[PDB]
């Protein structure tokens, strides 16, 4: 993300200041009080001007903030956990 | 012919010893893709180190690590013993030593014509050498268990084993001929 | 006694014999031993064939459908997140059956944190699989101790994007910058640098399968040579001392 | 490797059998195990075709026994592996990735004469893509 | 047969003329359709089911 | 709804029993012949 | 030969029929069976329905007798889905080929 932000700044010719989100959350609407949090919430309330992070493009976030074209595609994937003995020719018959 | 046979034995013993020494010394035992001086590059690996071939670091040799303790895995003691035996290269070295002893016995037999027990000993050493070679070969291939092609040093070692076996057979033939001649002489 | 031992050894190996029993009792012993040897050798060959055939037909899990069909290896997503919603609203048969197995499973295959999930996968010695983002899976697979592997293709499609406040001057220029970076391959280079460059991670019978028989053969050759040498030396000493 | 080790083991067994059968002068010969006869006996034992002669000494019989056990195991393994091969058909994929294509040279590969794929391949900063282009 | 992963990342998008009222409706519709998994349904129907 | 191994001695115990029975039968036959010849 | 013969399992359920494609299968051209197959959600049902729609040549058959004849003359390359009672009646009729 730091290198991508540097590239974006160089393309747009601006200087940037990096800040970590205070609550350490990606951001999600809360149904009890309709209050946005995370980096999307930080953008909504104007604390930050641009988020460059692994922020998934969702409709609930697109309707309230703008998203650029995706820079990295992904999806749900499966993660799994990954020699014969010297006298292994005796294996077909029990000891 | 006794002289022709002795010449053949001397030539064969020298050839077997030279081939086995070259096989132990040089590095063209196997060709495989691997890291260098620690990307993947087609290098040639021998018994002690692997050297790059047509690579970015071509000509650089790195000693092969026979103890993959990076993840600190032991499994059974059989794998540890096999890795230790392969790293020590005890069996090719023992084959070289036995071939040298056989050649020394061959040379010393010419000094003492009366004592034939030396010549038989020479043959035994040669035979023993071959056995060691075979074991080493197996160990080496077993070491590769945990695309690849075999270099000319491996075939040199195999040829050395074959020539050592032939020299042992012919030395046993000398022992038999000497004892039969002695029996024929002493019968009268 | 020595000849009987030699005959029995030759009969068990089904090799040549220099002698055969002639009496009725000796021939009864020979016949029963021959039948036993035949049955035992045939059983050994057949069991080795079954071993190798079952080994050859072993199919590792490579797809989501394979994971859905077999239930020996457990699998589950996080206790919440977008994976939950995707599996709940997925009308595809494979994903629907995956979700039905997930919710109705004991013990709960669900995990609290991603780190807890990867730890559980590591300590389950292949019994438990994880379903997580492909980028996180690729990052995890390239870390010590080199034991987790991403298998198969993506179940769905998502993307990461640069976020902008709605109605801002930085939106379209950032969008074009991202598109240009994608076109010239800087994004791929960055992915390679931060995922692979800085990472820390047949059919025929091999010689390792039958190395024990070679070791036994060489040991027997050496033992025979030693025995012959001992007998020769003893005979030589006896002959020398006799006269 | 198995075949070459079989050949080497056969040669070594023949030589050792001849040595232990003939080297002793006290044997002289009572037996018929010359070098050629030792080779013939070892070849016959490997193919399970019997033998005209069998060793009579203890060392020769030890050699014969270990050779017989080796032959039995090897022949059984060959039969079992051939049965496994003939039972289950396994179809291999010569190419499974782009770097696999880059490393090899037997199979040709190409893109459009003018399009997104070719222009992507022409200008790249990755080693694999550079090799492919 | 198709072997290996994708060499790079590309996407197909619905094109809308600049400065028109259909663009943002269309973007929200595309994202909603992707979220429900219906796009996967059409892809499976028109690629594998048929 | 919530819902190859090595050959063991039990697989080939019959051939062992037959082998031992044949050994015993051969011993009995040899003893009978020896007793008859002695008589 | 013997191992491949021993591992051959005949079809004994709808799921096994759906999983394979070697023996084709279909229903009446227009009947309650076709409507039931079209209107279902149970996995095997819509897999078989997707096989029906994408089948070529058409697996649908105008009348029951034609479908029985098609099964009979295919030597086992076709399967018919029909009423259980009528099928049990037909199986118990000469010359016992269904």
């Amino acid at each position: 993300c730091v290198d991508l932000a540097a590239e974006i700044a160089k393309h747009c010719g601006f200087k940037y200041k990096l800040t970590i989100v205070g609550d350490g959350k990606y951001g999600a609407r809360d149904a009890d009080t309709k209050i946005w949090n995370g980096m999307v919430g930080e953008l909504v309330y104007g604390k930050a001007d641009i988020a460059i992070a692994p922020l998934t493009i969702t409709l609930v976030r697109e309707e309230v903030i703008d998203f650029s074209k995706p820079f990295m595609s992904l999806g749900i994937s499966i993660m799994i956990k990954k020699k014969p003995g010297v006298f292994s020719f005796l294996d077909p018959l029990a000891y | 012919d006794r002289g022709v046979q002795m010449l053949l034995t001397t030539v064969g013993a020298f050839a077997a010893f030279s081939l086995m020494t070259i096989a132990v010394g040089t590095d063209y035992w196997l060709y495989s893709r691997g890291v260098c001086k620690t990307e993947e590059v087609m290098t040639h690996s021998g018994l002690w180190r692997t050297c790059c071939l047509e690579g970015n670091f071509k000509g650089l040799c790195k000693q092969i690590d026979h103890f993959p303790e990076d993840a600190d895995y032991e499994a059974d003691t059989a794998e540890y013993f096999l890795r230790a035996v392969r790293a020590s290269s005890i069996f090719p070295i023992l084959s070289v030593i036995l071939l040298f002893m056989g050649g020394l016995c061959i040379a010393a037999s010419e000094f003492y014509k009366t004592r034939h027990n030396i010549i038989l000993s020479a043959g035994i050493f040669f035979v023993s050498a071959g056995l060691s070679n075979i074991i080493g070969i197996i160990v080496y291939i077993s070491a590769n268990a945990g695309s690849y092609s075999y270099g000319w040093s491996f075939y040199f070692g195999a040829l050395s084993f074959i020539i050592a076996e032939m020299v042992g057979v012919l030395a046993v033939h000398m022992f038999i001929d000497r004892h039969k001649q002695l029996r024929a002489t002493a019968r009268a | 006694i020595f000849n009987s031992l030699w005959f029995s050894l030759g009969a068990f190996m089904q090799q040549g014999c220099d002698i055969s029993p002639r009496s009725l009792s000796g021939r009864i012993v020979g016949g029963v031993w021959w039948f036993f040897t035949l049955i035992i050798i045939s059983s050994y060959t057949a069991n080795l064939a079954a071993f190798l055939t079952v080994e050859r037909m072993v199919s590792p899990i490579e797809s989501a459908e394979d994971l859905s069909k077999q239930t020996e290896i457990a699998y589950g997503t996080l206790d919440s997140g977008s994976t939950k919603e995707f599996f709940r609203r997925s009308k595809i048969a494979v994903f629907d059956k995956m979700w039905t197995y997930m919710r109705s499973a004991e013990p709960s295959v669900f995990v609290r944190t991603t780190a807890e999930g990867v730890a559980r996968v590591r300590k389950s010695k292949g019994k438990y699989a994880y379903l997580l983002e492909s980028t996180m899976n690729e990052y995890i697979e390239q870390r010590k101790p080199c034991d987790t592997m991403k298998v198969g293709g993506n179940l769905d499609s998502k993307g990461y994007d640069i976020a902008t406040p709605k109605g801002s001057s930085l939106g379209t220029p950032v969008n074009l910058a991202v598109l240009k970076l994608s076109e010239q391959g800087v994004l791929d280079k960055l992915k390679n640098k931060w995922w692979y460059d800085k990472g820390e991670c047949t059919s025929a019978l091999s010689l390792s399968n039958v190395a024990g028989v070679f070791y036994i053969l060489v040991g027997g050759l050496g033992l025979a040579m030693l025995v012959a040498l001992i007998e020769f030396c003893y005979k030589s000493r006896a002959e020398a001392k006799r006269m | 490797e198995i075949w070459m080790c079989i050949v080497f083991a056969y040669i070594g067994v023949s030589v050792v059998l001849f040595l232990v059968s003939r080297f002793s002068p006290y044997e002289w010969s009572t037996n018929e195990f010359g070098i050629f006869n030792s080779l013939w006996f070892s070849l016959g034992a490997f193919m399970q075709q019997g033998c005209d002669i069998s060793p009579r000494s203890l060392s020769g019989r030890i050699v014969g026994g270990v050779w017989w056990f080796f032959t039995l195991i090897i022949i059984s393994s060959y039969t079992a592996n051939l049965a496994a091969f003939l039972t289950v058909e396994r179809m291999v994929s010569p190419i499974e990735s782009a770097e696999d294509l880059s490393k090899q040279t037997e199979i040709a590969y190409g893109t459009l004469d003018s399009g997104s794929t070719k222009e992507f391949f022409r200008r790249s900063k990755i080693a694999v893509f550079d090799k492919m282009w």
